[PDB]
RNA sequence: CAGCCAGGAUGUUGGCUUAGAAGCAGCCAUCAUUUAAAGAAAGCGUAAUAGCUCACUGGUCGAGUCGGCCUGCGCGGAAGA
RNA sequence: UCCUUGUCGGGUAAGUUCCGACCUGCACGAAUGGCGUAAUGAUGGCCAGGCUGUCUCCACCCGAGACUCAGUGAAAUUGAAC
RNA sequence: GGCUCAUCACAUCCUGGGGCUGAAGUAGGUCCCAAGGGUAUGGCUGUUCGCCAUUUAAAGUGGUACGCGAGCUGGGUUUAG
């Protein structure tokens, strides 16, 4: 079904009566106000467009302000949408709260992971490090060979070699939930979610078993 | 699992990996050292017992077993891998006989024993091992040793702790229809059971014995009377021998001489079965009165010269079958194999 | 955190005193050993009058780890001197009659509670 | 469930030829075991027969045993019933180990 | 021709090797006479027994069927970076 | 000279290297010197004890380059190239 | 030859689907389809290979000019002593 958009706050643990320590990530989810609903007649797929957070009206641009004024909803930090599950209906201007996660017991979390810059090949795919002795000269962490002698005449596409980490969407599958905070608007999920503190996250019910 | 057969196989051991002669030639220099290595040791054959297998049916199917021949030597001073040792799964209690004044190799009594039957050939030598100064160009190599070949007569013979032999259609299979868990085919006609379907009796924990079935036979030195020496071969490790004699056969002659000749033919089998302690038990006692079959039971004993307890056993009726088992079990325990 | 070619102590009266495990088990590319594991050892120093002799290769189970264990409540049980108990190669029954030093409770989950029955300390 | 389970096993193991039983109190000495009861068997078959019986009835007794030790070997086998531990043994290997001050 | 509805019996459990084989483990002189269309007989299931069957014929359907020869074009034999 | 690295022992769980020895070995070989030799050697080979990122398995940090800006300003090579 | 890096074909080492079996069940043996993934750690020797020690599902076969020094190594081969 549909999902929500929250903000990463931090990681903590929950202590249980029987003595089980379960790490938990604090997700701040606010009232998700939908902005417009797409149907088969208009574009050919069912999706509800939703926003969250608050933005100062100073830099809220006219195209963004006009779009928000069309639905009668206030400004939001960012704008997203979710796919419907073929049989549920929603109305524009409705605010989506958090209690719907009280029964899922499994949530998929997506977001932009931490950027690690132009990382090395030994870091991006755990390339084994060459010997730092026994005559080795000017080559300690270099990838080394990248092809074959004159038979391919090139380097194949998709080669695992030095690149840039982070700043990309990362998905963690079937993250167990701990508690759902409705009166304070917090989401508690067991484990570690991608991204740093203050980064926007998308949480959806788990699609796997 | 309804027939028992015996046959012979031909096992061949792989000869050793032959040596190689070579001379390395680099991309620029045309003269190089006498490159090349040794061969691979020939694969051996191991004689391993198996619980799951109980016959030699696959051995009639396959009369030849080939061990892996040792790989030849190669360049870059390469030595071939030793041939894999072929292991043959055999039922326990097998005896193997050869030709040319051949004899037994070793008796199998427990599972897990692996017997060395065929020794594979051993690897040869390459030109590199002949390195020297005066020769300085070794063109000589040593041929691999030939493998060992022999023909094995696979004789299967059961682990019958308790062996029993009785009159034809006297209830030998019916005696197994007792507490014994085996289910041999039972019918009134003579020689009802032909396949040896051995059974086991478990009176209590830590104590049990196995009982085999061997059909009766008529007095014949050769293979006459349908059955003969080919069934007597399953004997000779039976620590106790049980003799079954019918009482008042419905149509056969009453035992006064036929019960004596069966003892005589046991002497001429190979060695009188080493004169093992034989126990004589009776059958067909529920047909007549219990007290009537008492005086005539002992009369047979001195008629045949028997001075034992002459146990009275009712195999079909089930009376006294437990009494015989108690007596034999104490005798088994007090006389361990030594 | 015991690996291939690791020198450990001995925590039973079997006869070994200084031991060197040679093969950690568990699967292909088995990196390191935890607290309850089957690890193969080679005897390097033992009393000549003991039950075992130097150079024998057989299986053993680690009881104490320098790195420690992981309690499910954010706790570790570190030790000073990695130790093993002697076990037979064909059978998993331990050899030593007595066990020296404490044994952690985590060995119950690994299904070698017999060691826990010995070693009265913990 | 201390003495109730203790009396539940000693009587029933005796009905299956349970010889030379020793009731031991270990409270205050070990924090993992409560009561040490010792059972002796004639040989490998006897100790295995009683070991399977005690775990078979435990399945129908509600409590689940937490593990077994005897595998392809009857030299030492011991099974647990939670708070109470039961040791079924044989004559030969008992004197090899130490008795009654564990 | 192949199908469908039936026949398959008789002197006769065919003599030795035969414990048990009697068309179906080992030999055939290969018997022939009864009504005829059917053999002391090619195959299952055992040890035969008892039963499934076949060549053959009878009835119905009613127009091609049977396998040797030469040849054209095809199929498998023909798995590698 | 060969076969089963020659095969037994130490060294190792596992030792084509090392150490005195079995033999089917005798060529050298006695100032183109033979045997043993304490000490000595940035000499060849092997082993042991302490020790450690040599390694499983790399991680972090400190500095100089690598990067951007401002100034000066090469090189080997090049038949022409969309 | 070793280290880093891999790729491709299936004449498949395991996992997967089956046939036959002289396959009672487990355990097996042969053949067919299937390349998605995985496919070892140490002593010896420079080693390729191989022996041995010990695990697992195995420790696959070949092309890559028997891949890879404008990536490393100079241990073998190695001019000059
Ligand atoms: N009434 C009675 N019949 C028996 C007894 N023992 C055997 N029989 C019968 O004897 C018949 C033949 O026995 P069988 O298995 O052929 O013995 P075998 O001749 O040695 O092979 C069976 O059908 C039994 O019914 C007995 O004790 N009492
Ligand atoms: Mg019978």
């Amino acid at each position: 079904m549909i999902g929500l958009v929250g903000k990463k706050v931090g990681m903590t643990r929950i202590f249980t009566e029987d003595g089980v320590s379960i790490p938990v990530t604090v997700i701040e989810v606010e009232a998700n106000r939908v902005t417009q609903v797409k149907d088969l007649a208009n574009d050919g797929y069912r999706a509800i467009q939703v926003t969250t957070g608050a933005k100062k009206a100073n830099r809220v641009t006219k195209p963004e302000a006009g779009h928000f004024a069309k639905a009668g909803v206030e400004a939001g930090r960012g704008l997203w949408e979710f796919r419907l599950a073929e049989g549920e209906e929603f109305t524009v201007g409705q605010s989506i709260s958090v209690e719907l996660f009280a029964d899922v017991k499994k949530v998929d979390v997506t977001g932009t992971s931490k950027g690690k810059g132009f990382a090395g090949t030994v870091k991006r795919w755990n390339f084994r490090t060459q010997d730092a002795t026994h005559g080795n000269s000017l080559s300690h962490r270099v990838p080394g060979s990248i092809g074959q002698n004159q038979t391919p005449g090139k380097v194949f596409k998709g080669k695992k070699m030095a690149g840039q980490m982070g700043n990309e969407r990362v998905t963690v599958q079937s993250l167990d939930v701990v508690r759902v905070d409705a009166e304070r608007n917090l989401l508690l999920v067991k484990g570690a979610v991608p991204g740093a503190t203050g980064s926007d996250l998308i949480v959806k019910p788990a699609v796997k078993a | 699992m309804k027939f028992v057969d015996e046959a012979s196989i031909l096992v061949v051991a792989g000869d050793g990996g032959n040596g190689c002669v070579s001379f390395r030639r680099e991309k620029y220099i045309p003269k190089g050292g006498p490159d090349g290595g040794d061969g691979g040791d020939g694969g051996d054959v191991w004689m391993e017992a198996d619980e799951n297998l109980n016959t030699l049916i696959d051995y009639r199917f396959e009369k030849s077993f080939r061990a892996e021949r040792g790989q030849n030597g190669a360049s870059r001073d390469c030595t071939g891998k030793r041939g894999k040792d072929v292991t043959i799964k055999v039922p326990v209690g097998t005896r193997v006989i050869d030709q040319g004044t051949g004899e037994t190799m070793g008796d199998m009594t427990k599972h897990g024993q692996r017997l060395l039957v065929a020794k594979g050939g051993w690897h040869g030598l390459g030109n590199t091992r002949f390195k020297s100064s005066v020769n300085r160009t070794p063109r000589q190599k040593t041929n691999g040793t030939p493998g060992d070949k022999r023909e094995l007569l696979l004789e299967l013979m059961l682990l019958a702790d308790v062996g029993m032999l009785g009159m034809p259609n006297a209830g030998k299979s019916t005696f197994i229809r007792a507490v014994s868990a085996a289910k041999p085919k039972v019918a009134d006609y003579p020689f009802t059971t032909l396949v040896p379907s051995l059974g086991v009796v478990r009176m209590d924990n830590e104590k049990s014995f196995v009982v085999a079935d061997i059909p009766g036979l008529i007095e014949g030195a050769a293979e006459g009377a349908g059955l003969g020496i080919r069934f007597l071969k399953h004997l000779e490790r039976c620590r106790v021998l049980l003799h079954l004699i019918d009482i008042d056969p419905i149509d056969g002659t009453d035992p006064v001489e036929n019960a004596r000749i069966i003892i005589s033919e046991l002497e001429k089998y190979s060695q009188d079965l080493a004169t093992k302690p034989r126990w004589l038990v009776f059958n067909k006692i529920d047909l007549l009165d219990k007290v009537e079959a008492e005086e005539k039971a002992k009369a047979i004993a001195e008629a045949l010269g028997w001075e034992d307890k002459y146990y009275l056993i009712s195999a079909a009726s089930g009376l006294g079958v437990k009494d015989l088992c108690w007596d034999v079990m104490t005798f088994i325990i007090e006389n361990p194999v030594v | 955190m015991i690996q291939e070619q690791t020198m450990l102590n001995v925590a039973d009266n079997s006869g070994a005193r200084r031991v060197m495990c040679i093969k950690v088990l568990g699967g292909s590319h088995r990196r390191y050993a935890g607290v309850g594991d089957i690890i193969k050892i080679t005897i390097k120093e033992a009393i000549p009058r003991g039950k075992v002799k130097k150079g024998d290769v057989l299986k053993a189970v680690v009881v104490r780890t320098k790195k420690g264990v992981r309690r499910p409540d954010g706790s570790v049980i570190r030790f000073d001197g990695n130790a093993c108990v002697l076990l037979n190669n064909n059978s998993e029954q331990p050899i030593g009659t007595r066990i020296f030093g404490p044994v952690t409770r985590e060995l119950r989950s690994e299904k070698f509670m017999k060691i826990i029955s010995l070693a009265p300390e913990v | 469930q201390g003495k109730a389970l203790q009396d539940f096993v000693i009587d029933k193991i005796d009905d299956l030829k349970g010889q030379d039983i020793i009731a031991l109190d270990v409270q205050g000495k070990s924090s993992i075991t409560d009561c040490m009861i010792i059972c002796t068997g004639t040989s490998s078959r006897h100790v295995m027969s009683i070991a399977d019986h005690v775990v078979q009835e435990s399945r129908a007794a509600g409590l689940l045993p937490l593990g077994v030790e005897g595998e392809n070997s009857a030299d030492w086998i011991v099974v647990d019933l939670g708070d109470v531990i039961v040791h079924v043994m044989q004559e030969e290997s008992r004197r090899l180990y130490e008795l009654e001050k564990l």
